[PDB]
DNA sequence: GCAGAAAATGAAA
DNA sequence: TTTCATTTTCTGCAATACTTTTATCAACGCAA
RNA sequence: UUGCGUUGAUAAAAGUAUUGUUUUUGUACUCUAGAAGCUACAAAGAUAAGGCUUCAUGCCGAAAUCAACACCGGUGUU
């Protein structure tokens, strides 16, 4: 992947999607950013092509999956040529697009293997969000001590008071109904 | 030759050994361990027995939506309005049409609380909430008080002119049912698709309970706690299975005290405590074949068959300081005022069935599926049934009784011999060879925890014999074998001890009647203890105090103004800052209506003058003053349990901890510590398995300051031995770790001494550390430079063992 | 993926691998150093966790394939625990390891996918480098009119004169003989 | 009994 | 002299009303 | 030591009821049909963080077990 202004839009974007209040995001180990330097960074003052590998790299990586990145590296490969959609979209859309389209691949081609989970995010006070995220995952590509190799995180955007159910078949069931209610 | 002297106590041993003869003090430590007590398990039951009652209801307003779209009445449940009236609605269907939204608001309601169906104020209050219900419904009840006292739920105290009388919500469950019946048939009358399985489907789901003695579980689901089993059997009910065994065939069910051999038995082992065997055998047939006797008409029968004048009779049982008492029959002639079946001329063992049913099972459901599933090839009457149901529920303190102590195959043994000689059972029983009475272990050189834990009096003294007996296997391992043990229920162990070594040829001898002094303490790593405290916070965003920005703070709420302690926590929120009230930044016209009666006259006494406190408005009409929040204190440690479509955070609080890693890292040579609480740990999201995951746990590890270039050195639970050395001075000293205190600071550490079970402050640890605070607790900083962290294991009997790389990677799989 | 001083080690190494002569590289539009930055950067004088971020993500870009990227996020992951590995090998060596056995994994589990063909790599002077590696991929995870997702490179090190086989079936038979020479 | 911010203290800037 | 960085201290924490079974200890008597 | 009667103390396990805390929504109270979200009342959701398969009188999660490491119920080491 590359690094640009829509890497920057897109981490503003996840960053609003996952985190309730924004001082979370930006004191975290390895981040660590000051007040003044956050509203320069947010309006567009400093730009994200010459600041620090380390530190732009540490934000990539708290919001995203690892196969989430390898989609970034793709989707700005896919994106970048075909400028109809360079004419039409912001590139956070269009990454919306594209993995939610990778996980209609998964659900259609191999239903026997997709499983899921509820996700929990530390913040920078030393606490975790319990239900930050929905993380959905291939069982039979499982690497030991249970991490997993293809990954991907969504947000549920429905509006009705009643959670996500537990077990297999149920939250299978739940997420191909709300497909266009995950984001 | 030496000695072990083993003091037993409450929550510690302690042993030494000497030479018996020079006379030296060899060895000497005390294991300290928690006093093993029953109020855990009383706190872990009753948190079980809760969830299913929420699980229970849950899933009955579950399958309420599945009846409702089972049957074609409503098809999205999204569109229901959750703000009509549900007493309204239940009191309008009782007579006239609803739709079907109103009726599926209404038994949804209805279904959410159901009675109570076992049926000293509280009795009162219930009997009269009874009194109301021979023409009315619980839902005119609950409407003529909504619209009379503008108040329905809990329990209050309106009150009325002549009297104050208080309220309450509960009523019998059949009135529920007598509600929703009438509902049905009304809406039956205009609705056609209501048919009457649904009907009875929705009575079902209203007022279906599980019995006592069913237990949790489902055909297929298959739990560990009633009848259904994991070993693939199916119980007729739980509490058969706990029935204890017999005192001589330990693989024989212990027999039931209303059978016929066990009443047999017992008069006849009263008959032989005072005669030839056809005078037993009269006596026999006199009790068994006339009615309505007691003790007296059989002593006067003894003494008229004998020729002998009621006097010189010698042994016979007595209550109390007056008349005498002997075992008649009296279940035998009980039953056979049965008009119904026969029983007269069935068997003998079908009497120790029948009896067994009956003195096990209480509800007529139990005994019915006892008699299908015990008499096979028995082809009872319906007709029987009922009157055997009837007959156990006339008399209950008969057959409710218990379990004679023996089993049917030892007295089938017994009977037939104390016809013929006239000695007793206990003389039979050594005559015959019957003493093996045994829980006979075999080891080979040790002693064993399980054998002798086999009678139990508390948890305390079981633990502390268990303790015991630990030390003493690795103190004889250790040292040889001995020659005398002193130690100090009592003549339990002493006889288990005997026992052990005379089984096994040992001769010795055991009697129940300084700076060297080494400890030993008992390590605590259970990993799924209880995460934090039980109250839901709320916290909001504001500006107290000395503050610049708006900051999140949690609430703090005083529930009653009027009792005392509401008195003395608004004295204190008043004294220290009158703006961390949130009325007196929303409405401070209702504020100085609070200053009012505080310069006047405290809030009791405006209670008993005027009555509630109210807010103020233009005329008299608004709402009372019972409760006020304020802001309590900033937003620390905490685990957020937000809702879905919230917009102010939600925490739970007070979280506690599990263990600890201690790293290293050689390029500034110091130590880094991690922090692990019980909250940290997780059931994984594919098998289900109790462990952390590593993306977490290097989570944790850039949270805590600690670099990815450092080596770890070893683990930490609590109770577990440490190390302390400085590295320019040469000073050291051990500490028990307790804990990983204030997430804020890094490196801190919470210990406990060596010595004793606590500080009390004030004393000096090393130069480097620094001294204990004056309060009682000792936390501080260990994440400094020049100095030195080891582990200490010891063994049972205190022998240190000094650790400094105890393994290649943290333990996170189990 | 986080970013120190092992991933140096790692980027001098597979250049090595990759490209004949040095200077090649570094002049690449996107990297771009002169000759004494580029004698700065090889001798650890330059840190790379304060350069720029396109120019380290080019560096990691141009070099490998995404799915490679999240692989080396996770053998991270894996590595910095367990330390016998930190101070016995050096990350590139456990690096191949993991990639290895991930192709074992793909031979072993679903053999009927796993495709093959030769790697082009372009040089800073409009030329490419025809035969420099062999990459493999899984067919079924291709998308559209598009470079497959999943795909790894490899670099022989047989000693024989003779390439890598066309076809299907004799590619697939030549990866699982010379196995021990592929690093 | 103990979690842990609040209030107090100390070493720069 | 304001301000960030480490050491002490002192305040606060979930309840109540029914129903039932099995077992083990005691002590108070009849017997060996 | 064994058995039978009374009555105390304890332990293990099971079935239910009404609150309490908190979130959204509605009616009242306040300020100018809007706002503010205090103070009452009533619905609906959650109630240790979470997880499972068998699709339901569904199930599990706050207790106990304890010095580690190496070699055929024993034996050896820092």
């Amino acid at each position: 992947m590359k690094i640009n202004d829509d890497i920057k839009e897109l981490i503003l974007e996840y960053m609003s999607r996952y985190f309730k209040f924004e001082n979370d995001f930006y004191k975290l180990p390895g981040i660590k950013f000051t007040d003044a330097n956050w509203q320069k960074f947010k309006n567009g003052g400093t730009d994200i092509e010459k600041m620090g590998a380390a530190r732009v790299n540490a934000m990539l990586d708290c919001l995203f999956d690892d196969f989430e990145l390898a989609m970034i590296g793709k989707a700005q490969t896919n994106y970048y040529n075909d400028n109809s959609l360079k004419m039409n979209m912001p590139f956070y859309t269009y990454y919306d697009m594209f993995k939610k389209q990778q996980l209609l691949k998964w659900l259609k081609n191999n239903r026997d293997d997709v499983i899921g989970g509820t996700g929990r995010m530390y913040t920078a006070s030393g606490n975790y969000i319990a239900n930050a995220y929905l993380e959905v995952a291939l069982e039979s590509s499982s690497l030991g001590s249970g991490s997993y190799m293809l990954q991907m995180r969504f947000k549920d955007y429905s509006k009705g008071q009643e959670p996500i159910p537990s077990g297999r078949q149920n939250r299978l069931e739940w997420i191909e109904n709300n497909l266009e209610n995950i984001r | 030759d030496l000695v072990l002297g083993l003091d037993i106590g409450i929550g510690s041993v302690g042993v030494g050994i000497l030479n018996k003869v020079t006379g030296e003090i060899i060895h000497k430590n005390s294991r300290i361990f928690p006093a093993a007590q029953a109020e855990n398990n009383l706190v872990r039951r009753t948190n079980r027995q809760g969830r299913r009652l929420t699980r229970r209801k849950k899933h009955r307003r579950v399958r309420l939506n599945r009846l409702f779209e089972e049957s074609g009445l409503i098809t999205d449940f999204t569109k229901i309005s959750i703000n009509l009236n549900p007493y309204q609605l239940r009191v309008k269907g009782l007579t006239d049409e609803l739709s079907n939204e109103e009726l599926f608001i209404a038994l949804k309601n209805m279904v959410k609380h159901r009675g109570i169906s076992y049926l000293g104020d509280y009795a009162q209050i219930v009997k009269e909430n009874s009194k109301q219900l021979e023409t009315k419904t619980p839902g005119q009840i609950q409407l003529e008080r909504y619209q009379t006292y503008g108040q329905l739920r809990g329990d209050f105290t309106v009150e009325k002119d002549g009297k104050k009388h208080r309220l309450i919500n509960v009523f019998p469950t059949s009135a529920y049912r007598s509600e929703a019946l009438r509902i049905l048939q009304t809406q039956q009358e205009f609705n056609p698709q209501i048919t009457d399985e649904f009907i009875n489907r929705y009575l079902e789901i209203l007022t279906g309970k599980r019995k006592y003695y069913h237990g949790p579980g489902n055909e297929k689901s298959r739990t560990d706690y009633g009848r259904y089993r994991t070993s693939g059997e199916t119980l007729d009910n739980i509490f058969g299975i706990l029935i204890g065994k017999c005192t001589f065939y330990p693989d024989e069910f212990r027999a039931a005290k209303a059978s016929y051999t066990a009443q047999e038995f017992n008069l006849l082992n009263d008959l032989n405590n005072l005669l030839s065997k056809e005078q037993k055998n009269q006596i026999i047939n006199y009790v068994k074949n006339e009615k309505a006797m007691g003790p007296a008409k059989l002593f006067k029968y003894i003494a008229k068959l004998l020729s002998c004048d009621v006097a010189d009779i010698k042994g016979y049982r007595i209550d109390k300081s007056g008349k005498a008492e002997i075992h008649t029959f009296e279940a035998y002639r009980k039953m056979k005022t049965l008009e119904t079946l026969d029983i007269e001329q069935m068997d003998r063992e079908t009497l120790d069935k029948l009896a067994y049913v009956l003195t096990l099972n209480t509800e007529r459901e139990g005994i019915q599926e006892a008699l299908e599933h015990e008499f096979a090839d028995g082809s009872f009457s319906q007709k029987q049934v009922d009157e055997l149901v009837q007959f156990r529920k006339a008399n209950s303190s008969i057959f409710g009784k218990g379990w004679h102590n023996f089993s049917v195959k030892l007295m089938m043994e017994l009977i037939p011999e104390l016809y013929e000689t006239s000695e007793e059972q206990m003389t039979i029983l050594t005559r015959l060879g019957k003493q093996k009475t045994t829980s006979s272990s075999n080891k080979t050189k040790y002693i064993d925890e399980k054998l002798l834990t086999e009678e139990i009096y508390n948890p305390v003294v079981a633990k502390s014999v268990r303790q015991a007996i630990k030390i003493v296997n690795a103190a004889i391992k250790e040292y040889g074998d001995f020659d005398n043990i002193v130690i100090e229920a009592s003549r339990v162990v002493l006889n288990a001890l005997q026992e052990h070594f005379r089984a096994h040829k040992i001769d010795t001898k055991v009697s129940v009647v300084e700076d060297s002094i080494l400890f030993s303490y008992q390590v605590d790593s259970k990993f799924n203890r209880k995460i934090s405290d039980a109250t839901i916070y709320a916290t909001r965003q504001a500006k107290v105090g000395k503050d610049k920005a708006d900051e999140t703070y949690v609430l703090g709420k005083i529930k009653d103004i009027y009792t005392q302690d509401g008195y003395d926590a608004f004295m204190k929120i008043y004294k220290k800052d009158k703006s961390k009230f949130l009325m007196y930044r929303h409405d401070p016209q209702t504020f100085e209506k609070v200053i009012e009666p505080i310069l006047e006259n405290p809030f009791l006494k405006y209670k008993e003058e005027h009555g509630y406190i109210r807010k103020y408005s233009k005329k008299g009409n608004g709402p009372e003053i019972k409760s006020l929040k304020y802001y309590d204190s900033k937003l620390g440690n905490h685990i957020d349990i937000t809702p879905k479509d919230s917009n102010n955070k939600v925490v739970l609080q007070s979280v506690s901890p599990w263990r600890a890693d201690v790293y290293f890292n050689k390029t500034t040579g110091k130590y880094e510590i991690l922090g692990l609480k019980y909250a940290d740990l997780q059931f994984e999201k594919g098998t289900g398995t109790y462990k952390i995951s590593q993306e977490k746990y290097n989570d944790i590890k850039k949270k805590e300051g600690v670099d990815s270039d450092s080596e770890f050195k070893f683990t930490l639970y609590k109770n577990d031995l440490l190390l302390v050395k400085d590295t320019e001075t040469k000073e050291q000293q051990l500490f028990r770790f307790l804990s990983r205190t204030m997430p804020k600071q890094k490196h801190y550490v919470e210990l406990k001494p060596y010595d004793k079970q606590k500080f009390e402050g004030g004393e000096a640890l090393i130069k480097v550390l620094g001294n204990v605070a004056n309060s009682g607790q000792c936390k501080k900083g260990l994440g400094k430079s020049n100095i030195s962290i080891y582990k200490v294991r010891t063994d049972v009997l205190g022998n240190q063992h000094i650790i400094k790389n105890e393994g290649d990677k943290p333990k996170l799989d189990f």
